């Protein structure tokens, strides 16, 4: 409740490519701590969307061709999203130029790459969630991941969840923060 | 020392 978490999923590709979001990554998300969910990509599957409305009092799906792009504001930030599969980190002033035509200040894409990634770019912040469900790319094997995003003021906290394979073959769930400031 | 906002963590 204070805090304002918006839960960040791309890429799912349920059924097609994945069964299910990771069984771990459910463990840690429970009613009542997400404000809002964003989930980057068609979601046509019944038991995901029940589930992910059981974990927020707001999902917006933003799909591939029912809206094509989606901006949230809260504090002084403005996120844009969308699936833009053609927009790759690769090309940040491809990226920038979207960002400027939504006017916001952090832009999130759910990029064909299928891996996590942020960068910081001209005074703007740029993510890729990857996929929830690592599902495999049409374009190092694809790993799960997630983003929170954490917002407080002119201040955005990424929490990146990614479910990696210890040596002896377990599957946990790690953690990274990073911050983003706008600047004056 | 903190925690990630799911509790899965503190962070070293």
């Amino acid at each position: 409740s204070m805090a304002f978490l918006i839960l960040v999923i791309g890429n799912l590709h349920i059924p097609d490519r994945a069964l299910d979001i990771p069984p771990k990554f459910k463990k840690l998300l429970s009613p009542g701590k997400i404000s809002q969910t964003l989930c980057l990509g068609n979601l046509t599957d019944r038991a995901t969307y029940d589930y992910l409305r059981s974990i927020s009092p707001d999902l917006k799906i933003v799909r591939g061709r029912l809206p094509l792009m989606q901006v949230v504001t809260h504090g002084s930030l403005r996120i844009g999203f969308l699936e833009g599969f053609t927009l790759v980190s690769e090309e940040p002033d491809v990226l920038l130029a979207e960002a400027n035509k939504l006017d916001v200040d952090v832009l999130c894409w759910a990029g064909g790459s299928h891996r996590f990634e942020c960068f910081e770019y001209m005074d703007k912040f740029f993510v890729n969630p990857g996929s929830a469900t690592g599902a495999f790319t049409t374009d190092e094997e694809v790993v799960p991941s997630f983003c929170l995003m954490d917002v407080q003021g002119i201040s955005l906290t990424l929490y990146v969840y990614q479910l990696r394979k210890d040596e002896n073959g377990t599957e946990n769930v790690a953690v990274e923060k990073v911050t983003y400031t706008k600047p004056v | 020392x903190g925690y990630d906002p799911l509790g899965l963590k503190y962070f070293a």
